[PDB]
């Protein structure tokens, strides 16, 4: 307890509590305007994942990790990772791509020889169509004649809650050659390609609609606390301050006077 | 206005009894004439110092933070003889000087024992051209209690205070987000918040010299209707700078005429 | 009655709606899904998207392209990249596209830019349609 040191944490926490409060409001944007879009974007991508829950898909016989670039919003990439390495884990052949820088420093070291791609510039700008279009054409365009596949992101269900969840990709244009697809009739083998390759950049996007909403809302929440801890913080060390400052004048007097009157 | 002075190149004890004085005349206007004094004393802080430094003087053994042992004697001798006897009042308005930012500092701590309210001068108000600059949520007093001003006053005071404390809260809002996510009741708390905050300052009389305006002494039932209507939503369709420096609320309106 | 749905990545357009009957463009034509059509897959084509409500006079769309579904359960669901009402769009520029990717073809011999142009001067031309 340094009158010195004392104001050199006062000094740090005020700038922490400042800058803090400013990425809190920043955020409470980002998330505002993310959910609002959400709307619609979850019909979409539920109606894409409409014709495979109303009707079977399994597989005789990818795992896709999405979040962001930037931290400071709890949990929202520790989640999808711990997922990641689990199925990993459980699993059949094994090959991974993660979207936002903050998968590829995680879930990685250890599965680097298990990656097939990565993505960067994901979060600072609201999502679109046109990056899932970018996700699911590199994935087309690459070796991997995956048959299965699973994608794992933050589903958004309040600003103080969200859920990792896993959406099954059987893309695989062979998969979708089953018993439960005589029903519909009158499809091409090649036109469920065009169908499938469609499908398969809905499901993305819609992954990354709902990512962005539970980490704007996350970031928010994350950095309300932070500056209010701060803020705490900040004034517990003033009082620290001010009973230390007197008792320091206080001692030093007590010190003077006893000399004084030993002579 | 009688002025007694005690100069900063005056020894200790003259420093130290300048207040007694300046509080000798205040009580003859009380004692001898039975009105309603006021006493000023600029700075109650270098009283207390002024004492500490006859007490050291004197040789007696200083006590926490170096202050004089008779620190809450010297004091309570003095400001018990600023009250309200039969006869008549003296109200004190004291400067306050707060060392070291310390609000327990013995000398402020010990001072705070017997003030019944704080008027804070705001520079941050100032700046918003509100006049006078005094905080309106940081400012307190000891009588703002309903079993001593009534309901009413005390009602409409804590109206005034809540509506100026949300309005601060969305204050960070409007900045960055923008001014419009803004509720219906939103955007009312706001509008009215700012003519509020307008109706709270004022033209003085001591400053027509220079303001080339009329100064208004409002009278306290003007006050608390003024803002009780404010509130109440009375004037929401007259327009903010209706209210900036104007007396009763009467005025607003009319000001709002002469603005079209 | 058929729960129809249909939208884009932004808008949203129908959402579980008891309409009587659409009209879709797609790669094969413009198949017209009734309350009761047996079940089918689809990827759509630029071109029209007519709903006909409950009540007759129907509103119209302008897809880009996207998909289509129908059920076993008498469920729809369309999804185009992009579908806006005839609206908001302007004849006069569309043809000035239309004009242009007719230029880019005479001067590319790649395959592959071709096909881009091509698919250009399909979508551009589909426009003309509605307008």
């Amino acid at each position: 307890a340094t009158l010195k040191d004392i104001t050199r944490r006062l000094k740090s926490i005020k700038n922490i509590q400042k800058i803090t409060k400013s990425m809190k409001m920043v955020a409470a944007a980002k998330y505002a305007r993310a959910e609002r879009e959400l709307k619609p974007a979850r019909v979409y991508g539920v109606g894409s994942l409409a014709l495979y829950e109303k009707a079977d898909i399994k597989t005789p016989e990818l795992i896709i990790g999405v979040s962001s670039d930037r931290g400071l919003c709890g949990a929202i990439h520790s989640s999808v990772a711990k997922q990641m390495k689990s199925e990993a884990a459980n699993l059949k052949e094994v090959k991974i791509i993660g979207v936002g820088d903050k998968i590829r420093s995680i879930l990685h070291r250890t599965h680097s020889d298990q990656f097939l791609v990565t993505f960067k510039e994901v979060g600072r700008r609201p999502p679109t169509f046109g990056d899932a279009s970018v996700i699911a054409l590199e994935l087309l365009n690459s070796g991997y004649e995956f048959d299965e596949g699973s994608i794992i992101f933050n589903r958004f269900r309040s600003v103080i809650s969200y859920k990792t969840e896993e959406k099954p990709i059987f893309s695989l244009d062979t998969i979708s050659s089953a018993e439960s697809m005589s029903i519909y009739d009158d499809i091409d083998a090649d036109v469920l390609r065009n169908y499938q390759e469609y499908s398969l950049a809905n499901i993305i996007y819609y992954s990354l609609k709902e990512s962005t909403t539970s980490e704007q809302s996350a970031r928010m929440t994350a950095m309300d606390n932070a500056s209010k801890n701060a803020s705490e913080m900040i004034d517990k060390l003033t009082l620290t301050f001010n009973r230390t400052r007197q008792a320091v004048i206080t001692k030093e007097l007590i010190e003077i006077i006893s000399g004084a009157a030993a002579l | 206005v009688a002025l007694v002075y005690g100069q900063m190149n005056e020894p200790p004890g003259a420093r130290a009894r300048v207040a007694l004085t300046g509080l000798t005349v205040a009580e003859y206007f009380r004692d001898q004439e039975g009105q309603d004094v006021l006493l000023f004393i600029d700075n109650i802080f270098r009283f207390t110092q002024a004492g500490s430094e006859v007490s050291a003087l004197l040789g007696r053994i200083p006590s926490a933070v170096g202050y004089q042992p008779t620190l809450a004697t010297d004091m309570g001798t003095m400001q018990e003889r600023i009250t309200t006897t039969k006869k008549g009042s003296i109200t004190s308005v004291q400067a306050i000087y707060v060392p070291a930012d310390d609000l327990t500092d013995p000398a402020p701590a010990t001072t705070f024992a017997h003030l019944d309210a704080t008027t804070v001068l705001s520079r941050a108000i100032a700046e918003l051209g509100i006049y006078p600059a005094v905080d309106p949520l940081d400012s307190t007093s000891r009588i703002m209690d309903p079993n001593i001003v009534g309901s009413e006053h005390y009602d409409v005071a804590r109206g005034v205070q809540k509506i100026l404390q949300d309005y601060k809260s969305l204050q960070d809002i409007i900045a960055i987000l923008g001014m419009d996510e803004l509720s219906e009741e939103d955007k009312l708390t706001v509008s009215r918040a700012r003519k509020i905050q307008r109706f709270l300052s004022q033209p003085f009389q001591v400053a027509e010299v220079f303001t080339g305006h009329l100064g208004k002494l409002v009278p306290l039932k003007e006050t608390i209707k003024g803002f009780q209507q404010i509130l109440a939503g009375e004037y929401d369709h007259l327009p903010e700078q209706a209210f900036y420096m104007v007396g009763p609320i009467e005025e607003a309106v009319a000001k709002a005429d002469k603005l079209a | 009655q058929m729960s129809f749905t249909f939208a884009s990545p932004t808008q949203v357009f129908f959402n579980s709606a008891n309409v009587r009957q659409v009209d879709v463009p797609t790669q094969t034509g413009a198949f017209g899904i009734l309350a009761a059509h047996v079940p089918t897959l689809q990827v759509l084509r630029p071109g029209l998207v007519v709903v006909h409500a409950e009540d007759g006079t129907t509103s119209k769309y302008f897809v880009s392209s996207g998909s289509v579904t129908v059920n076993a359960d008498s469920s729809v669901q369309l999804l185009a990249e992009e579908a806006v009402t005839l609206d908001m769009l302007d004849l006069g520029a569309a043809k000035a596209n239309l004009e242009k990717a007719q230029s880019e073809l005479l001067g590319a011999a790649d395959e592959a830019t071709r096909a881009e142009i091509q698919i250009r001067i399909e979508a551009n031309e589909a426009l003309v349609k509605a307008l």
